[PDB]
Order: structure tokens, then sequence, then C-alpha cells
């Protein structure tokens, strides 16, 4: 039932390479401490969604055997992952428990952020969802990992080689899920069953993003090989 | 195509 030492070197090695992205305060105090214009939010998601990307990578080459995998199949993972790693990352945040009030001001704040009424509903759906399962940070790292290394993304030569490197990960997010929640065996089912859900916004993020309430709708170089816009 | 992702990768 316990996890191994190999085991637990592995989950250590994961929690600090995922302990470098931007703290979920610093995203939630900028947010909650001024209303800004649609223009403004805009803006904010973009620089957000572009350091996420960057921190992405870097966490994403420290995967082990990461490096061993072919050229072109590492750039179809990367790709393939960026926008539902991103999903996974704003739940996690939306998630945190903050002082009496917060979290209600939090989600009317991104109501009212410049997207679309049709996509806040399942936005919000999902986050409420990933909530309900109250997750440690070592399930959101390891859920982040497998995420990327899915072998049965578009345009992979080699799935077998992605396969063997998620398999282990696999491994040490049920033994966690077994240990954190004894009580719900179910747990491990539904982490995976919120990849498929993860897996819907990629269809439509790119209409997401142009349906946010702006004139228009500038984007970094990096974002537009990673999201496919302009 | 991707050759930002591709620089980010091979740094
Ligand atoms: C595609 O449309 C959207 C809409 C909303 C969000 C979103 N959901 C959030 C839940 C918790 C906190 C922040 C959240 N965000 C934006 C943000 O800053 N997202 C970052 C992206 C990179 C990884 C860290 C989070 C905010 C929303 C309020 C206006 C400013 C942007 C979003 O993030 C996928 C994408």
């Amino acid at each position: 039932m316990e996890l191994t030492p190999d085991q637990q070197t592995l989950l250590h090695f994961i929690m600090d390479s995922y302990n470098k992205q931007r703290m979920p305060q610093e995203i939630t105090n900028k947010i909650l401490k001024e209303a800004f214009s649609a223009e403004e939010n805009f803006l904010i998601l973009t620089e957000m969604a572009t350091n996420h990307v960057q921190v992405l990578v870097e966490f994403t080459k420290k995967l082990p055997g990461f490096q061993t995998l072919d050229h072109e199949d590492q750039i179809a993972l990367l790709k393939g992952s960026a926008v539902e790693a991103m999903f996974l990352r704003s739940a996690e945040i939306f998630n945190k428990k903050l002082p009496s009030g917060h979290s209600d001001l939090l989600e009317a704040r991104i109501r009212n952020s410049g997207i679309s009424d049709e996509y806040i509903t399942p936005m919000f759906s999902f986050y409420k969802s990933i909530g309900e399962l109250k997750m440690t940070q070592e399930e959101y790292a390891l859920l982040t990992a497998i995420v990327i290394l899915s072998p049965d993304r578009q345009y992979i030569k080699d799935r077998e080689a992605v396969e063997k490197l998620q398999e282990p990960l696999l491994d040490v997010l049920q033994k966690l899920c077994k240990i954190h929640q004894p009580e719900n065996p179910q747990h491990f089912a539904c982490l995976l069953g919120r990849l498929t859900e993860l897996r819907t916004f990629n269809h439509h993020h790119a209409e997401m993003l142009m349906s946010w309430r702006v004139n228009d709708h500038k984007f970094t170089p990096l974002l537009c090989e990673i999201w496919d816009v302009q | 195509d991707h050759q930002l992702l591709r620089y980010l990768l091979d740094k």
C-alpha cells in the first residue's frame, strides 16, 4: 500500500519542480484587490498564461525520461497538454482556502472578467467538481505530470515510450489516493475521470479567448504557438 | 510552426 523509497524520491522531485510555479496568492491578491475592465483582465490573463507556459516547459523538461523521448514527440506532448495543465492550475488556485467571503468575490470577479456566459458555466462546473475531490498539492502535481505524459496525444510517433514514463506516476498517484482518502476507494478513478473533462476545454479554448468582450485580442508570440490563435 | 516551443525545449 505504502510508497517505496524510489517512489518517495520521485514524488518529492515532482513536488520540488511543481513548487517553482507562481504562488496562488500572487494571482488571487491581484484579482481580489481591485476590479479591472475586460480589457485589463484580458492582458492579466495573457501575462499569467505566458508565465504558466514558460514554467510548464521547465517542469516538463525535469520529468524523468522526458529528455530521452524523440524531439518531435516532446513538442507534441507540450503542445497537447499546455491548455489542460493551465485549467488544472486555475482549478487548484480557485479551490485554495481563503478568508470568509473571498472565494465568492473571486468567482464574481472571474464571472465579470470579459469571458462569454457560455464558457463560464462549464468552467465553474469543472472548478467546483475538482474542489469536491479535496486534492492535496501532491495530487495536483502528479495529475499535471500525468496530463503532460499522456501517450494518447495526437502526432505521437512512439506511444509506448510515453506510456513507460506515465505508468510509474500513475502508480504513485494511486498509492497517494489510497493513503489520503482510504474512506473513498473511488478517489483515484474520480481523478482520472476529471482528465477527460479537462480534454473538453481544448476543443473550444480558442473560441473562449476570441469571445472575450474586448476590441483587440492581442496574444504574445509564445501563446500563438501554444493556443493556435492569430 | 513551433520554433519558440522548440527553442524553450532545446535551451
Ligand atoms: C479562457 O478564459 C479563461 C477565463 C478565466 C480563467 C481563470 N480561471 C481562474 C481561476 C482562478 C484564478 C484565476 C483564474 N483565471 C484567470 C487567470 O489568471 N488564469 C491563469 C492562467 C495561467 C495559470 C494560472 C491562472 C483570470 C480570471 C479573471 C481575470 C484575469 C484572468 C482562465 O484561466 C485558465 C481562462
